[PDB]
């Protein structure tokens, strides 16, 4: 990809590094800046640098959508993101999610989704 | 006004007031319709004079207690909104307002519910808890939340999935409702658990020992060592009362 | 010995010598008691802090009357909101305590008479020096000064009565210019 600069010139960046994450091309929030906007506004500090080695972590919006829906027998699903393999709490506060409505419903701390067995 | 309170009134005006005062003690005048129910031999509705003894009402106007007098566990003399009475009190108690208040109970709707020794009194009181949960209007905070809490705790005390100090906790829960309400349904929901805890505490402790022996130890709230939230549910222990 | 030393080497958790080298060290030492301060590796900081077994059984500690679930209202142990007020005494309030008395030793009339007697002090009716001149012997000697007529000393919350340790139980011997106070 070639990005047009504010002074009229071109900024050639490979496609691998214009992705917002390695597992997502686009942004996941309005106020989030695209990588093209980042380079277009900060290329003076990216110029002789290696984009191979910069931080490019995976996006959770796409990893939590891979996690399958959990199913419960009732109107309530209780979520506590506990480890179950080490001592202490190590999770988020205990939350009770209503699931009577038709679709799936996510926790507010983690994005684990629950349904009413249908 | 109650149906009875107006239905009698023409007879009190015709027959002359002092007649109606000829019955009962000084401040507990008149006749009263008594519905006797439960574990009595011939369940009945009768009309007797006030301040009648309870043993007389049960033996003379009903069949007595099913299995003999000393097979009696307790009597609820004023409906669900009144604390239970133990056998020691019912032998020489009079069915009036004043005396039944003198034994920390009340004459309510004059509905006598008799309980045998073969029965589970904790099931009776937890069913009254479920009743007051279903019948709460849902307006003010303590009845709203506390009827549910009382039922959740009594469902566990039925099976013994609790501790011995949680009885005192439950008493404090009833006191969180017993005067902080708009209407008297909260008091009516607090009083029977108080009566149970006052007269039938070792039965509760025995049920909890039975659970500790037959199932396993327990923590505050009915939790066990293995109880965990696994996949949207509590899996490692019993959950009393959940039917949805 | 005394309760605080000396102590042998083999009771000190430090790595020492073995064999002929210990027999030499105890020959060539100013104090064979003394240790080479290398911790014993099998015993010191082993098991490591991140591999302790006590973490799996550790639970949050408590004390009984505060952890109780039944007879433990917070307002009976809310000591922050039961904080002591700061008392302030201007000269008006102390001539009231002097001209009149106190709730422990009242010297005030009854009814509205004492009320406006107080009110005469709340406003500048009688002054502090006037009240001191007008004050009897038994007022001053007992409510300003002590019963014996002496002034009160700068009070001490926890009085500490010192004792000097001398001789063998002291830190330094007799010659040295530092002493030991219990
Ligand atoms: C030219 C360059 C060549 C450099 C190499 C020299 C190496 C050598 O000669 O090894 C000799 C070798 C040194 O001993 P080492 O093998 O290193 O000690 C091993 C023990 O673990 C040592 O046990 P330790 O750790 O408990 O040490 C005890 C120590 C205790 O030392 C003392 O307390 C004595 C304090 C000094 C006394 C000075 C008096 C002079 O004694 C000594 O180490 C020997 C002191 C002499 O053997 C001799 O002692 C021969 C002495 C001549
Ligand atoms: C939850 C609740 C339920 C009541 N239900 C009745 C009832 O079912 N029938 C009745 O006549 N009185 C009932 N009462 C009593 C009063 O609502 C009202 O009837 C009043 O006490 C009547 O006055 P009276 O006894 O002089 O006739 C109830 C009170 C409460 C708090
Ligand atoms: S106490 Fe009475 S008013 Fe309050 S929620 Fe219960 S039924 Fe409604
Ligand atoms: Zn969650």
């Amino acid at each position: 990809k070639s990005i047009i600069s504010y002074n009229g010139n071109t900024i050639e960046i490979p496609e691998e590094y214009t992705k917002q994450a390695p597992n997502r091309d686009s942004t996941w929030a309005p106020a989030q800046a695209s990588k093209t906007e980042i380079y277009k506004n900060n290329m003076v500090r990216f110029e002789q640098k290696d984009l191979s080695k910069q931080p490019m972590p995976y996006a959770g919006i796409e990893l939590i959508a891979q996690q399958p829906v959990r199913f419960v027998h009732g109107n309530t699903a209780v979520c506590d993101g506990a480890n179950h393999n080490g001592p202490g709490a190590q999770g988020h506060p205990k939350i009770f999610i209503n699931v009577d409505a038709p679709g799936s419903h996510a926790c507010q701390y983690c994005g684990t989704r629950y349904e009413k067995e249908h | 006004t109650n149906v009875e309170t107006v239905a009698v009134a023409p007879t009190i005006l015709r027959r002359g007031g002092d007649w109606f005062a000829s019955f009962g003690r000084e401040r507990n005048s008149g006749t009263k319709l008594f519905c006797i129910s439960g574990n009595v031999n011939e369940p009945c509705t009768v009309e007797e004079e006030m301040s009648i003894p309870l043993r007389e009402l049960l033996e003379k106007h009903c069949g007595g207690i099913k299995g003999g007098w000393d097979n009696l566990l307790g009597v609820i003399p004023g409906g669900c909104s009144v604390p239970i009475l133990p056998k020691n009190i019912c032998e020489d108690v009079l069915m009036d307002f004043d005396a039944l208040k003198d034994v920390q109970s009340g004459l309510g709707t004059a509905a006598v519910i008799v309980i045998n020794k073969q029965q589970d009194v904790i099931r009776a009181i937890q069913r009254f808890a479920a009743f007051y949960k279903h019948e709460s209007c849902g307006q003010c905070t303590p009845c709203r939340e506390g009827t549910t809490w009382l039922l959740k705790a009594m469902d566990r005390f039925r099976t013994g999935q609790a501790k011995e100090r949680e009885i005192d906790m439950l008493y404090e829960l009833t006191k969180d409702i017993e005067g902080h309400t708009i209407c008297a349904l909260g008091d009516a929901a607090a009083w029977p658990i108080q009566g149970l805890i006052r007269n039938f505490r070792p039965e509760m402790e025995t049920r909890m020992k039975k659970f500790h022996d037959e199932v396993g130890a327990v923590s505050v709230g009915g939790w066990m060592k293995d109880a965990r939230v696994e996949k949207g549910k509590v899996v490692g222990a019993p959950l009393p009362g959940v039917h949805h | 010995m005394l309760p605080g030393g000396p102590v042998p080497v083999f009771k000190k958790y430090t790595v020492g010598s073995k064999g002929i080298w210990e027999k030499l060290r105890v020959l060539l030492a100013i104090a064979p008691n003394r240790s080479t301060g290398n911790p014993i590796v099998p015993l010191y900081r082993v098991p490591t802090p991140g591999s302790r077994p006590e973490a799996n059984v550790y639970q949050d500690p408590s004390s009984y009357p505060t952890n109780d679930i039944a007879e433990n209202p917070y307002w009976k142990r809310d000591h922050r909101r039961a904080y002591p007020q700061t008392a302030f005494f201007d000269q008006k309030t102390v001539t009231g305590l002097l001209e009149l008395g106190s709730e422990a030793t009242p010297r005030i009339a009854d009814g509205e008479a004492g009320t406006k007697a107080l009110a005469n002090i709340a406003n500048g009716g009688v002054s502090f020096t006037q009240a001191l001149g007008k004050s009897s012997k038994d007022v001053i000697y007992g409510e300003v000064l002590t019963v014996n007529g002496l002034p009160p000393v700068a009070p001490t919350l926890a009085p500490k009565q010192w004792k000097i340790i001398e001789g063998e139980a002291a830190i330094y011997p007799k010659g040295y210019p530092c002493r030991t106070f219990h």
